[PDB]
């Protein structure tokens, strides 16, 4: 069992971006830092969602959720009248609306879609890019 | 999983609500439904008193 690297150095932080849409992008590193995975360092806009979307340069957008707290249920009376527990209810979309946007040639962007926009709605439909919904972390 | 106070007033509203079940509630003295009924009883005695 060979055992993992172990290094340090000095790094120089990158220079704060605005694309509008998000600001940020001080990270000089591939990876992250409690996880083991690449961070993302190119975004999109609104328009640049729609066009690629009424284009077809997009195959698939994926949602991040949220946890749902139980009293905000409407499936069974309310905890606190004393009925056996439910099993929980199902996440929501995200409150925020962060998205990972899935491109036709294997890229892989972040943006900002707020769940339930006019636009966006109709061009999903009428194009039939397909749509889904990252599951949450243990 | 709850405290005390709560079961016991939901004791005493599930016995508010099987009290109202019994389907007794509308059986008054003074009924017209229960005077129309009860006047042949009534004239009959009255004409044997």
């Amino acid at each position: 069992p060979a055992l993992p690297a172990r290094a340090t150095a000095v790094v120089a932080p990158l220079p704060e971006k605005n694309y509008g849409s998000l600001r940020g992008g001080r990270w000089p590193f591939l990876y992250d830092n409690v996880y083991g995975l690449p961070v993302v360092r190119q975004v999109a806009s609104y328009g640049e969602v729609l066009e690629g979307i009424r284009t077809g340069r997009i195959s698939q957008v994926l949602w991040f959720q949220a946890p749902r707290a139980v009293t905000a249920s409407a499936a069974a009376p309310p905890p606190g009248l004393g009925g056996p527990q439910q099993p929980q209810p199902p996440p929501l979309a995200s409150p925020d609306g962060r998205c990972l946007v899935r491109f036709a040639n294997g890229q892989v962007k972040q943006a900002v879609i707020p769940p339930g926009e006019p636009r966006i709605s109709q061009a999903l439909q009428q194009y039939g890019t397909a749509v889904s919904y990252i599951p949450l972390e243990p | 999983s709850i405290p005390t106070a709560s079961k016991n007033q939901i004791a005493l509203i599930r016995l508010n609500w099987a009290l109202n079940k019994t389907n007794i509630n509308t059986f008054t003295d003074y009924s017209k439904r229960n005077n129309l009924w009860t006047t042949q009883k009534l004239r009959n005695q009255s004409k044997n008193n």
